[PDB]
């Protein structure tokens, strides 16, 4: 009751804008230096 | 002179000293026997040696400055260093009862010993090197709202 | 022996450890018998008695009534302030009008 | 009004030629069937909310998210099958090895999750 | 604690509460013992239930 | 409660890495007419 | 009675798939029919038992061969692991030396006794006085046992059974706070010893619940 | 007012890292308890309340800016809570000094570009999160 | 064995599933809507 549950948009906003930065973070290397190394990989053999 | 160093057989006898000094950390528990506690640390100083003794030779057979060439290398002598450092200040009047769980968990890192010629994913590795302003400046960002949300949660929940 | 019972009621101890304090004082008034004086305190950046007494009493049956009855109606607020909390323990400790 | 509004101008031959519509009348029987009956009837009251996606989904850039998903999903059907056949093998194994496990209210297998039955 | 001639105690919970209420005693005890024999008086108790 | 699971989470958890691994591949095109996969290749190349 | 009637099915269903293996013996004079014998075998055989009746789950298994998209589809995820299998000899590398860290720190630190008044076992023994949710007046008596915990770190099985819940992130929150109010070697908790060895937790989380297990999916786009 | 380009740039930036170590350190206790420590730290919130007060003041000579907008408001903020408290949820409203560490995202050039590419990404994801509230919405009134 | 194994193969095909669905829409997600697209020649053949 009360406008005690209004407080609870802290952890809605907690979770969403951050699982939404971790996602900006870890997913953001996986795809933007894995792939480098693949292509990498892809003209090393080429070279060599 | 550096024939053996180089040699193929060289290659596996140090890929067994990794072995069983990982075995000799791997092997400790809780209740563990007292038999078991004096194998780990008298193989802690035997294993020591070896490494010691395949220290002493590698460097006394191709050139200091060739060494630090090696990013490994300069990594390499540093464990070997605090190994030493870690029997003579046991056995000194130093206790330090924290400071064993701390020396055993350094000796560990040679473990890389055997990941340094994969040839399949090096190449990963060399590409998360020349990337980290951008992966520093992601990781900060990241705390940086961490930090803003725990100051923000100690005013309303505090 | 001559008790004074100085309970901390600041804010910090507000929740389980208020909860275990009242139950300790109660508990410790159980330890006392018609020879001995007691009487119970509290303070918050100010010291006063919990109850109506403001001297030691006889620490009878029904005395104690009364005082457990007041400690386990406290409420914890404030700042502590031990300066003031041991100068209004030590100063009912020298009353010498009364019995004890 | 709006159904009988629309049939009386684009004739019910052409009227189920659209998707939407045809689902949509079907709303339309089921609310004034409960109503009729308020003065079992779960049913028809629930499709009231639906109501909601039949108009509300018109913004172009969320539907074609929608059907590209959808027709992808569809286009992959057997890559789905090897979850199915991974839930029914391993509840399969469950159920001789967990399932005579007795349910307590304190434990973790209890009334509601247990290997008791299949579903 | 030991300042004023004391003893410390800590009480993290209830289990806690029956026993440490008690220990105070012993303090105050001390010079009772350091008397001797001049300690050893018999006294009685009001009436109580047995 | 399952068929909120599924397409709440399951199915929306699809949809936002698929999105967002668009945007990753985006980049991955148009950062090759600017040099750092050259670049990067060539430090690389003659590292060895 | 459920049981004798789908065993009486059983009866008939494997009369059909042992009379129509014959045909196919009859008429071919690889591994995915010699499947077919086995899974079949188990039927006759049957008819320690338990072990039997447990391995007889390979019947929807071998309706691999009987359609062109499930063998393409099953033949994808071997292919599959073989590519995403140089990830996880790292990251089993990476929580095995985890692992061995974490016994070094916590081995048989997580002791605890029934109830929070004995630190030791030697005082953690006979019967006391449980109190019900902290009510003074309802007391009730219950023996003390010195327990442990049951995800810790005593050896190395048990270190990387309790980090792989964590990198799950199921109940690590559990264990992070069982950790930190690890005292000594064979002694009870105390609320919040030592909060600083929660960077154990929070650097493992990072490497390898977040870095390792993105770098894998982001591995799987590419 | 002229040598506002570099010199005690650092100074001001290192001000309110200072600030964010304060807000740290400041431990809240129930129910109005309070320490030694948090008694000096009012008093340090003067201090840099001044400071960011007197640059505020010093930078008028900005104002449409987004980032000068934040630092505007926390500072006016900032003296409203002050001013408000001392001639006395009241202490609910200092809360807007959280906002001052998310300063140092502006004070790096290098950094302030990461943060502007994530905010421009979550254009592609609106229509996602469209979505998802729609769904939020016919299952709550289902249940 | 059973649950360890359970959740690595569960996580295993959920994420073969997720990549999979996203594999056959690349050419939706990077639509690059700017130049050009069959979305485009719907609008001509609503026209027409
Ligand atoms: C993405 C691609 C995914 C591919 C598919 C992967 C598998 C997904 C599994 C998740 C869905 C789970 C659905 C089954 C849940 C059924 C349930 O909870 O039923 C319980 C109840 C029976 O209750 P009772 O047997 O009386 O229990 C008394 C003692 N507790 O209910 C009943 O009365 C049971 C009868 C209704 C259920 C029928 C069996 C359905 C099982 C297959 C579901 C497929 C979806
Ligand atoms: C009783 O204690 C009080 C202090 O607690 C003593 O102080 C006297 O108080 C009475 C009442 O005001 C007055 O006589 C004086 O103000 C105080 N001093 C003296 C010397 O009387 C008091 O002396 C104690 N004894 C009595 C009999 O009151
Ligand atoms: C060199 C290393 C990596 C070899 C692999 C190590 C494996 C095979 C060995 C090394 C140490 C061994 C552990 C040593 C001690 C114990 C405690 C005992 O009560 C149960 C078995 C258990 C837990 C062993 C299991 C097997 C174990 C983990
Ligand atoms: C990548 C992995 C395998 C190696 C890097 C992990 C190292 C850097 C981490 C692993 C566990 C960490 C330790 C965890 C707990 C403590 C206890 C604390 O009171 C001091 C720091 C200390 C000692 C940490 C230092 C950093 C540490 C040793
Ligand atoms: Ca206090």
């Amino acid at each position: 009751s009360s406008s005690g549950m209004i407080v609870c948009i802290y952890f809605i906003i907690l979770f969403i804008c951050g699982n939404y930065i971790l996602l900006n973070v870890f997913l953001a290397i996986a795809v933007d230096n894995l792939a480098d190394a693949e292509s990498l990989n892809t003209a090393q053999k080429e070279e060599a | 002179c550096r024939a053996a160093v180089k040699s193929v057989t060289f290659y596996w006898l140090v890929i067994v000293l990794v072995f069983l000094n990982t075995l000799t950390i791997s092997s400790e528990h809780y209740n563990q026997p007292d038999w078991l506690t004096q194998i780990q640390d008298i193989a802690n100083k035997v294993l020591l040696a070896l490494f010691t003794c395949e220290m002493l030779v590698k460097m006394y057979s191709l050139g200091l400055q060739a060494y630090f060439v090696s990013l490994f290398n300069r990594f390499d002598c540093f464990v070997v260093c605090g190994g030493i450092t870690e029997t003579i200040l046991v056995e000194l009047e130093i206790m330090s009862p924290l400071g064993i769980s701390v020396f055993r968990c350094v000796r560990l890192l040679r473990i890389f010993k055997v990941t340094r010629h994969w040839t399949s994913l090096s190449n990963l590795v060399a590409s998360l090197l020349n990337s980290m302003k951008s992966i520093a400046s992601l990781l900060l960002l990241l705390f940086l709202f961490i930090i803003i949300f725990s100051l923000l949660g100690m005013q309303l929940f505090g | 022996k001559d008790m004074l019972i100085l309970v901390d009621v600041s804010g910090s101890v507000s929740g389980l450890t208020l909860k275990l304090i009242r139950t300790s004082v109660s508990e410790m008034l159980e330890t006392l018998s018609d020879d001995d004086f007691v009487n119970v305190a509290s303070f918050n950046s100010n010291a006063q008695d919990v109850s109506c007494f403001q001297h030691l009493v006889q620490a009878n049956v029904r005395n104690k009534k009364v005082l457990k009855d007041a400690v386990n109606n406290i409420t914890a607020k404030g700042i502590t302030d031990y300066k003031k909390g041991f100068s209004f323990a030590f100063e009912q400790l020298l009353n010498y009008n009364v019995s004890r | 009004v709006e159904m009988v509004l629309k049939v009386i101008a684009f004739k019910p031959k052409g009227y189920f030629s659209d998707a939407w519509n045809t689902f949509d009348s079907l709303i339309v029987i089921g609310s004034i069937i409960d109503v009729a009956l308020s003065e079992s009837i779960t049913f028809f009251r629930l499709f009231r909310v639906m109501r909601l996606v039949k108009l509300l989904s018109r913004g172009e850039g969320i539907r074609t998210l929608l059907w590209t998903f959808i027709k992808s999903f569809q286009a992959l059907p057997y890559v789905a099958l090897l979850i199915a056949m991974l839930f029914f093998i391993y509840a399969v194994i469950g159920m001789q090895m967990f399932g005579k496990v007795a349910m307590r209210d304190n434990n973790q297998i209890n009334r509601n999750n247990n290997f008791q039955t299949f579903p | 604690a030991c300042e004023n001639k004391g003893y410390y105690y800590e009480i993290p919970s209830i289990g806690a509460i029956r026993i440490n209420t008690q220990e105070y005693l012993d303090v105050l005890g001390r010079p009772m013992v350091l008397a001797g024999d001049k300690a050893k008086q018999v006294q009685w108790t009001n009436v109580y239930l047995d | 409660f399952v068929s909120l699971v599924i397409f709440g989470s399951f199915f929306v958890l699809n949809l936002v890495l698929g999105v967002l691994s668009g945007e990753f591949s985006k980049e991955r095109e148009k950062a090759k007419a600017r040099g750092d996969f050259q670049k990067l290749r060539e430090k690389q190349q003659l590292e060895e | 009675f459920r049981n004798t009637i789908l065993g009486y099915f059983d009866y008939a269903f494997t009369a059909i798939f042992t009379v129509e293996i014959l045909l196919k013996m009859t008429t071919f004079g690889n591994y995915f029919n010699l499947l077919d014998m086995l899974v079949v075998g188990v039927s006759l055989v049957s008819f320690v038992v338990k072990i039997l009746r447990v391995l007889r789950v390979l019947r929807p298994l071998r309706a691999i061969n009987r359609a062109k998209g499930l063998k393409h589809v099953v033949q994808c995820v071997f292919v599959a692991i073989r590519t995403i299998g140089n990830i996880m000899i790292v990251t089993t590398l990476l929580q095995f030396m985890f692992a061995c860290i974490g016994v070094q720190l916590f081995k048989g630190k997580f002791y605890r006794c029934t109830d929070e008044a004995k630190s030791n076992p030697e005082e953690c023994r006979g019967l006391f006085i449980l109190y019900k949710d902290g009510d003074v007046d309802s007391p009730v008596v219950r023996e003390r046992i010195w327990q442990n915990s049951d995800f810790n770190f005593d050896n190395v099985l048990s270190a990387m059974m309790a980090l792989f819940t964590v990198s799950t992130f199921e109940g690590w929150p559990a264990l992070l706070y069982k950790a930190i109010d690890s005292n000594g070697e064979n002694i009870g908790p105390i609320y919040n010893h030592r909060v600083e060895i929660s960077i154990f937790f929070i650097i493992y989380i990072i490497i390898v619940a977040f870095f390792m297990m993105n770098i894998f999916v982001g591995f799987v786009i590419v | 007012s002229i040598v506002e380009w570099k010199p005690f740039d650092i100074f001001i930036l290192l001000a309110i890292f200072a600030n964010c170590v304060a807000l740290a350190i400041y431990i809240p206790f129930p129910e109005d308890d309070s320490n030694s420590t948090n008694h000096n730290l009012e008093k340090v919130e003067y201090a840099f309340l001044i400071i960011f007060t007197v640059e505020t003041f010093l930078k008028i000579i900005y104002v449409r800016n987004g980032w000068n907008l934040l630092d505007f408001v926390i500072v006016i903020v900032g003296l409203f809570s002050v001013i408000l408290e001392q001639l006395t949820d009241v202490k609910a409203l200092r809360a807007f000094r959280v906002l001052r560490p998310l300063r140092l995202v502006s004070g790096v050039p290098s950094l302030q570009v990461v943060l502007n590419s994530i905010i421009k990404a979550m254009v592609p994801l609106l229509h996602i999160a469209l979505l998802v509230l729609f769904v939020i919405i016919i299952y709550a009134i289902i249940g | 064995v059973y649950f360890i194994s359970f959740y690595m193969l569960c996580a295993f095909l959920i994420i073969n599933l997720f990549v999979a669905v996203i594999m056959d829409n690349f050419d939706y997600l990077t639509r690059d809507w700017s130049i050009l697209g069959p979305h485009h020649l719907d609008e001509f053949k609503r026209i027409w």
